[PDB]
Parts: C-alpha cells; sequence; structure tokens
C-alpha cells in the first residue's frame, strides 16, 4: 500500500506560497499530514476522511489543507515562514488503525534567496598507490560553493545508481565558518575493486541534485538564476 | 509529551546488543509500534505490539509491551552498522481509523563498525577534468582514531565516514582533506593523532 | 424475572460541547447514576456494588471511565467523517444490560439510538444496523467493527459480566426488591361529571383498581398511567364517568399484594 | 420534536394545613434539554428536588420534580415547562383532588 509525496525537497522564501502534495492509489478514505522537527515526535497538522473533508489537527495554524479527490491530499502554506522549516510526512489509511506513511518532504523557508547558489562538482580519480597497496580504488566526489545545504549526492555506474561501497558526509561543512550565510562543501567516496576501476568500459559519475529556485521565483541579480538543478562529474576506468 | 523514550541517544560497538525503552501515559493504549528511521530517509515499521502483555520478534529485533506499566522495550541483538538510525515509539489510542497516533521523540542509535584489518594510509587523488587540483584521502584506520578539523581555515577536512563494500564483506573508514592555499598530503592531517604505521607513498 | 438496564443519554450541541449522563435500573428500582459532572459512578443503593469485590468494581469503573471519554471523541470524529450528511445537535442514546430468567438463563442487549430512533445494536461479535436504519451508518459500522479490542470487551460485558453481576445484585438487594408498601386511597370529582379514585404509596407495580356498586364492577372505569413518587413507590388513578346525582353507593375497591387479602374499600 | 406531557399530583391525600409532597411528572419529550419549575401562586418555589433524567422503551425522556407543600383553601400550585417543541411555556395547575 504505497503513498507518494511531491515535491521531495523545497527551498522557499518567506511570504511565498508552498504546496506540498501527497498522492495515494489505494482508495483509502483517510489521509493525514504531519511535520517532524528534532526533539519532537511527528505532530498532526490537518487530516481528511474523504474527498471534500479537511479537519484541523493539533498544530493547524499556518497551513490550509485541501482534499480535491480520493487520491490527493494537499498541504498549502499560503504565507510561508521560517518556523515552517521541517520534514513533512503524509499518510493514508482505510477504516483500520494502520497509517501507511509517505517518504517525506523536506522544506526550508529562508528569509531571502539572495545567497542561493548551485554547487561545482569535481570527481577525483583513484591513486595509483592505493590500487597497488590494497587492490582497491577509491573515487572521491566534491560538491563545493553551494547554498543552502539542500543537496542529494548520488553515485552512478553505467547509468545505474550504486550504494554498495559508498559513503557521504553526514552533513556538509561550511566554507567560511565565520560568515552567517556561508557556502557549503560536501565530500563522498565510492570504493571499488581495482579490476573494476581498471575496466575502461565502466562509466563513473557523481551527481549532485541541488534544490534552489523555481521558474516562478523573481531574480534581481546579474548572475545565473540558482535554479533547482543537477550538476555532475564523470570519468571512465583505465588499465 | 505523552510518550517518552530512553536513552535519548547511545553509542555501541558492532556485535553488541542494546535495549531501548518507551514509556507512555496515553489513554487508552490499543497498540504500540516501533519505527526505524535512517538519517535522511523515512519511517520503516519494525513491529507492532497489541496485547496486554505482548512479545514480538523480527529477526534481530525483539520487543515487549506491558500495558499495566504502560511500558515497552525494543531489543536489538548483534548490532550491525545499518542499525545506525533514530528509533521511534508510537502509541495508537484506538483499534480503528478513529485513533490518533502519539509519537515519541526518538532514541538515536550509533553503531561503531568493527574494523578487522587496519591498513592506514594517506593517498593523493587528482581531478579528471583538470589534473593540477587534488584531494588527500586518509583511509583504512580503525574506529579508535579521531579526525580533527584543520588549523588553517583555508584547508578543509571532512569528518570520518565508514563505507561497506558488500560483495567483499569489507568496511573501511575514510576522511577527505583539500585546499587551494604549498598544501600537501603529508602535512594535511598533522592536526590529528594518526597511527605511526600510516603509509605516506612516493 | 428481572431486567437490568443501563440507560445512557449523550447530547452533542456543536463541535466542542457535549455531555454524557447514565442511570441504571434493576426492574423499576434505580441502582446507579453517572452524571457528566462526576468522575466516578454513583451507587443509589447500599447494595449497588453487588457481590463484586472492591478490586473488581474499581477495574470495572475504570473501563467505563475510559469508555466515556473515548465515546465522546469517537462520536465527534464520526460526525466529521459523515459531514455534511449529518451535523449537530446530535443525541446518542444507549440501552444496555441483560434480562434474567430462572436457572442460569439470560439474554443481553445493547441498543443504540440516533436522534431518538433505534438504529444500531451489538449482536454476536459485531455492530450492525437494524431494519429502517439509514444506509449511511454503514461507514460508522465498518469503522467500529474494525476495532477488534472493543468487540472482545463488549462480548465479555454482554455474555459474561452482565449476567454474573446481576445474579450478585438480586442476592444483595433481595429485601429492597421484594419490599411491600401499602397503597393509600382517596376520592374526588369534577353536563357530565367524572369521579376519581386515587391510589398512592404502593410497591410493587402490580395493582387492581375498580369502581363498584356492591358486587357490580362498573365496566366503564378508565385506568390511568402508573406515575412515580419520589420514594420509589407508585401512584395510579382510575376515573369513572357518571350522571349527576348518581354517585350514591359507589365505592372504589383496590387489591394489592401488600394488603394481605384485606382490600381497601372507600365509599362515596 | 414532541410536546411534553405534564402531570401534577400529591404523594399523600391532600388535607388543608397538613404538610405533604407535590410531584410533577414530565414525560414524552425530546430533545432532553428542558426547564422545569414548580410554582406557588405564580412565584417560583425554591429547593425543588429533581430525579435523574431517564427514558422509556420508545426512547422518549422523562423526569420527576417534587417539593414539600402544605395545601390551603387559597394557594394555587403549578408546574411550568419550557421546551424547544413549544413556542410558549406551558403551565398545568394542581387539580386539588
Ligand atoms: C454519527 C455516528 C453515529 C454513531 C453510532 C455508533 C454507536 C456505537 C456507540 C458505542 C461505541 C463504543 C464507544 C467507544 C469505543 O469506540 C472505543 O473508543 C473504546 C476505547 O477503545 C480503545 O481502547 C480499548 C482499551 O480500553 C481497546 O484498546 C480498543 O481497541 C480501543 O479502540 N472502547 C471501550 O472503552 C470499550 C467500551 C465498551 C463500551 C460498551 C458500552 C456499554
Ligand atoms: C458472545 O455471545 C455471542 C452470541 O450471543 C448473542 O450475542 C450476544 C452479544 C448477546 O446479545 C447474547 O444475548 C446473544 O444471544 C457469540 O457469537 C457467536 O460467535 C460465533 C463464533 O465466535 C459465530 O459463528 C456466531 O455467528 C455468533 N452468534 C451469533 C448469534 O451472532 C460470541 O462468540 C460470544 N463471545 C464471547 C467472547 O463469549
Ligand atoms: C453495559 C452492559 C454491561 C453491564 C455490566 C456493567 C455492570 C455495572 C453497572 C454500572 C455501570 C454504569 C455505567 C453505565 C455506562 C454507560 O452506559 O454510559
Ligand atoms: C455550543 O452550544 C452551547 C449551548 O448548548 C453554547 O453555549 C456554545 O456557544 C456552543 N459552542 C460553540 C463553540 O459554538
Ligand atoms: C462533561 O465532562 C467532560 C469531562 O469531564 C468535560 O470536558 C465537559 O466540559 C463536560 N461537559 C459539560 C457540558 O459539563
Amino acid at each position: 500500500a504505497a503513498v507518494t509525496q511531491s515535491p521531495r525537497n523545497k527551498v522557499a522564501v518567506t511570504g511565498g506560497k508552498v504546496t506540498l502534495s501527497c498522492n495515494q492509489t489505494n482508495n483509502h478514505n483517510n489521509m493525514y499530514w504531519y511535520r517532524q522537527d528534532t526533539g519532537h515526535g511527528l505532530r498532526l497538522i490537518h487530516y481528511s476522511y474523504g474527498a471534500g473533508s479537511t479537519e484541523k489537527g493539533d498544530i493547524p495554524d499556518g497551513y490550509k489543507a485541501s482534499r480535491p479527490s480520493q487520491e490527493n491530499f494537499s498541504l498549502i502554506l499560503e504565507l510561508a515562514t521560517p518556523s515552517q522549516t521541517s520534514v513533512y510526512f503524509c499518510a493514508s489509511g482505510d477504516e483500520g488503525y494502520t497509517q501507511y506513511f509517505g517518504p517525506g518532504t523536506r522544506l526550508l523557508v529562508l528569509e531571502d534567496l539572495r545567497n542561493v547558489t548551485p554547487p561545482k562538482v569535481s570527481l577525483f580519480e583513484p591513486s595509483k598507490a592505493e590500487i597497488s597497496h590494497t587492490q582497491k580504488a577509491t573515487l572521491v566526489c566534491l560538491a563545493t560553493g553551494f547554498y543552502p545545504d539542500h543537496v542529494e549526492l548520488s553515485w552512478w555506474v553505467n547509468g545505474k545508481e550504486v550504494h554498495s561501497g559508498v559513503c557521504t558526509d553526514p552533513q556538509p561543512l561550511k566554507e567560511q565558518p565565520a560568515l552567517n550565510d556561508s557556502r557549503y562543501s560536501l565530500s563522498s567516496r565510492l570504493r571499488v575493486s581495482a579490476t573494476f576501476w581498471q575496466n575502461p568500459r565502466n562509466h563513473f559519475r557523481c551527481q549532485v541534485q541541488f534544490y534552489g529556485l523555481s521558474e516562478n521565483d523573481e531574480w534581481t541579480q546579474d548572475r545565473a538564476k540558482p535554479v533547482t538543478q543537477i550538476v555532475s562529474a564523470e570519468a571512465w576506468g583505465r588499465a | 509529551t505523552q510518550v517518552e523514550q530512553s536513552p535519548q541517544s547511545l553509542v555501541v560497538r558492532q556485535g553488541e546488543n542494546c535495549v531501548l525503552q518507551c514509556n507512555y501515559s496515553v489513554t487508552p493504549d490499543n497498540h504500540l509500534r516501533w519505527f526505524k528511521q535512517d538519517t535522511g530517509k523515512g519511517l520503516v515499521s519494525l513491529t507492532v505490539l497489541v496485547d496486554q502483555k505482548d512479545k514480538t520478534s523480527n529477526g534481530r529485533y525483539s520487543a515487549t509491551l506491558d500495558k499495566d506499566a504502560k511500558h515497552s522495550t525494543l531489543h536489538i541483538t548483534a548490532t550491525l552498522l545499518d542499525d545506525t538510525a533514530t528509533y521511534i515509539c508510537v502509541v495508537g489510542d484506538r483499534g480503528s481509523a478513529l485513533g490518533r497516533l502519539h509519537f515519541g521523540a526518538g532514541t538515536q542509535l550509533i553503531v561503531i563498525p568493527d574494523i578487522q584489518n587496519p591498513d592506514p594510509a594517506v593517498y593523493q587523488l587528482r581531478d579528471s577534468k583538470s589534473s593540477d587540483k587534488s584531494v588527500c584521502l586518509f583511509t583504512d584506520f580503525d574506529s579508535q582514531t579521531n579526525v580533527s578539523q584543520s588549523k588553517d581555515s583555508d584547508v578543509y577536512i571532512t569528518d570520518k565516514c565508514v563505507l561497506d563494500m558488500r560483495s567483499m564483506d569489507f568496511k573501511s573508514n575514510s576522511a577527505v582533506a583539500w585546499s587551494n592555499k604549498d598544501f600537501a598530503c603529508a602535512n594535511a592531517f598533522n592536526n590529528s593523532i594518526i597511527p605511526e604505521d600510516t603509509f605516506f607513498p612516493s | 424475572n428481572y431486567t437490568f438496564r443501563c440507560l445512557q443519554m449523550s447530547s452533542f450541541a456543536n463541535r466542542s460541547w457535549s455531555r454524557t449522563d447514565s442511570v441504571v435500573w434493576l426492574g423499576d428500582l434505580q441502582t446507579h447514576r453517572w452524571s457528566n459532572d462526576s468522575a466516578t459512578i454513583s451507587f443509589t443503593k447500599p447494595w449497588s456494588q453487588g457481590k463484586l469485590s472492591n478490586q473488581q468494581w474499581e477495574k470495572l469503573q475504570h473501563m467505563f471511565q475510559v469508555y466515556r471519554v473515548s465515546f465522546t471523541r469517537d462520536i465527534q470524529e464520526l460526525v466529521k467523517m459523515m459531514s455534511p450528511k449529518e451535523d449537530y445537535p446530535i443525541e446518542i442514546q444507549l440501552s444496555a444490560g441483560c434480562e434474567m430468567y430462572p436457572g442460569n438463563a439470560s439474554e443481553s442487549f445493547l441498543h443504540v439510538a440516533f436522534q431518538g430512533k433505534y438504529v444500531v445494536r451489538f449482536w454476536g461479535t459485531s455492530w450492525q444496523t437494524v431494519p429502517g436504519a439509514p444506509s449511511w451508518l454503514d461507514l460508522p459500522i465498518k469503522v467500529l467493527n474494525a476495532d477488534q479490542g472493543t468487540s472482545a470487551t463488549v462480548q465479555m460485558l454482554l455474555n459474561d459480566t452482565c449476567p454474573l453481576f446481576v445474579r450478585g445484585l438480586l442476592e444483595a438487594g433481595k429485601s429492597d426488591l421484594e419490599k411491600q408498601e401499602k397503597p393509600v386511597a382517596w376520592l374526588s370529582s369534577v353536563g357530565h361529571r367524572q369521579l376519581v379514585c386515587h391510589v398512592s404509596g404502593f410497591y410493587p407495580k402490580p395493582v387492581w383498581v375498580m369502581w363498584m356498586r356492591g358486587d357490580q364492577e362498573q365496566q366503564g372505569t378508565h385506568r390511568g398511567d402508573f406515575l412515580p413518587n419520589a420514594d420509589e413507590t407508585w401512584y395510579l388513578q382510575a376515573t369513572l364517568d357518571v350522571e349527576a346525582g348518581e354517585e350514591a353507593g359507589l365505592a372504589c375497591r383496590v387489591k394489592h399484594s401488600s394488603l394481605g387479602g384485606q382490600d381497601i374499600i372507600l365509599y362515596w | 420534536q414532541k410536546t411534553p406531557q405534564i402531570q401534577v399530583y400529591s404523594r399523600h391525600p391532600p388535607e388543608n394545613g397538613k404538610p405533604n409532597i407535590l410531584n410533577c411528572y414530565v414525560t414524552q419529550f425530546h430533545p432532553p434539554h428542558i426547564e422545569i419549575q414548580m410554582l406557588k401562586n405564580g412565584k417560583k418555589i425554591p429547593k425543588v428536588e429533581m430525579s435523574d433524567m431517564s427514558f422509556s422503551k420508545d426512547w422518549s425522556f422523562y423526569i420527576l420534580a417534587h417539593t414539600e407543600f402544605t395545601p390551603t383553601e387559597t394557594d394555587t400550585y403549578a408546574c411550568r415547562v419550557k421546551h424547544a417543541s413549544m413556542a410558549e411555556p406551558k403551565t398545568v395547575y394542581w387539580d386539588r383532588d
């Protein structure tokens, strides 16, 4: 019994209209919106018993709800605020007690978008010494110069995502730990067998999914509009 | 706060067991559910207890519920690295959709990996598109080494991070360091207490 | 041959205001009450606890205490599930208990009324609507029947706890239940004219009241309703319609079990 | 919504001068929200005892008001009932019989 949420990740400005949506094909009458903030449990915002119904939860203030159909239960933030920075979870259920949860939507509400800026991504190729010392080859990917910290780093080999042999920094480090709105950097490693790296037909790629502005966000500066986008870096193997 | 969890957080070495409390004052108490949440990911159900005195299992996870004491525990046997997660207690106050779920604030677990055969080294890796920039990768050190952030702020050093090559049953720690501002890998990790047998090649 | 009744009445005025009040009868005598105001169920007799231990009664009352709060939220939440089909004010009424038969026999019942109409009961292992019920209640029924924990408790309450408890009550309250209080009577009147024989103070409910000329029972006598007094005795009156100046040698005879064959005869 | 039936009657046979109790039985009404007063010469009698509200097999409500009274030649007693079902309040007088 699967539940989907769009978007999965949103950077927004104070005063903006944000719309978190949740689709569900199980024909469940009932749907629920929560938010999760560190040091609390999930807390119920609004819920619905069917197409047309919306009910106030425990913390409804700031949010309007909308159940246009059996499939979609949408959470609308009419005038966004920094306090609404959270991770929002949707859920559905029939008459039973089980609530089937969605994957989560991360929202960050900034005061201004002036410092929003995508990453530069660089892929670093395994050391000739590492290969000979361990029979293993560690690629390193480096996302740098970005703000805010809403990035998703993924590794791809021959157009398919790999998780084995990966690990990414738990959180990104600050490039200027003095400055209030410092840009971030983030490192990740993919370690593979030396003969896998030595195969020149394996195509390696580090991809950063940056989340920033929309088409509809106003941009006043000269520099390129820091839109939600993918930056990647890329290499082939070699004997 | 009708649902309280203990400990707030805990650190254990791989292979050790641990026990997680959940106490509550929710009335009534139809059922209690334990969730596992990976950092970044969402809510995976481990078990749901329903009886007055109940016991459940799910592989290495087992659990109890006593409804008179209003108390539940979650036992994890033989911890693996993947257990590093927040564990969440939930009490449903009805056996139907008329119920509200009352969520605990979580217990944060960290499992330290058992590094079998340390082979600590510091290698230099070059950028594919521009071979005059690089990083320094301090790798293959056991879990009793700590990696400190740098003296110079223009130098960047990330915190340690364990990766798991699954087809080989092989874990390894790693840390990355770099700088544009006369920067070298022999001098990169001076500010950390690194082993003496650390390999510095070429 | 006694019926135990738990009469609950619940008013839901709007989204946020409700009250739930209960009174409990064994035959025609009150054994309990539970005001909204009160956290605990009140005994209205010395023997209202029955033959239950204190520990058994505290656990039983606590179940009800949880029920009352839980019932209130569920109704409120069921109104939200149905709206705009049904809205406040709403009156829910339950009638529940068991009728006791000789030996070990009994039937248990639990009937629910919505806006004064009987619509739902517990029967077997589930809730169901009765004939005549609007078909929108099928969603409330589907939801309530999802609650397995409540089903098992209600089945235990109806099948086991009710008859067991009421066997205990009848033992404990035998002397109040089998009491015998005597009627007292008086006469009066109000182009025809209507004579009135008043009978009051008698227990139990069964009573005979006739207007008479000697041995001739005036088959014409209209019997009133049984009206209650405050002291758990009964009141009844019988009227007879007659011609003016035709009241000579008319009497009111009343028979009742407390009189021991010695009927009250009053002469006009 | 159904109109309430009211019945006023004494506990003991009514002798002038003698203390007695006057009952007012209100029946067959819904919803249960009701205002019941017992009156003496039109003035509201203080400290009127009320039974707990209950209902019959047909789900219609009922309740018993009562109060001490000593009847007299001159004094009139009544039971006054306000309820949504009625536009005006309804007063029924004690029949003295
Ligand atoms: C507009 C809609 C019309 C509604 C018509 C429906 C009429 C049915 C009314 C009676 C339903 C019982 C209300 C309470 C019940 O839903 C549930 O919330 C609670 C509480 O349930 C929850 O807690 C219990 C633990 O006590 C269980 O865990 C249960 O699974 C859980 O749901 N049950 C109990 O307390 C058992 C009470 C039996 C009362 C019998 C009345 C004489
Ligand atoms: C409790 O008793 C019921 C049957 O009794 C009837 O319903 C009660 C609630 C009460 O009103 C009685 O006076 C009634 O006579 C049992 O229900 C049966 O359950 C079996 C299997 O569990 C099922 O196949 C039958 O359909 C049910 N019978 C009916 C008539 O519906 C119930 O199992 C008893 N439960 C417990 C826990 O004792
Ligand atoms: C309801 C059927 C079970 C009968 C067994 C209960 C015996 C206890 C009698 C006192 C309970 C009074 C609670 C009334 C509850 C209600 O209907 O709101
Ligand atoms: C609910 O009804 C009561 C009277 O029955 C009234 O006092 C109150 O104004 C109402 N509540 C709300 C929130 O409207
Ligand atoms: C009835 O009782 C509940 C809980 O004791 C309370 O919250 C509610 O206000 C009461 N209602 C009335 C009308 O007294």
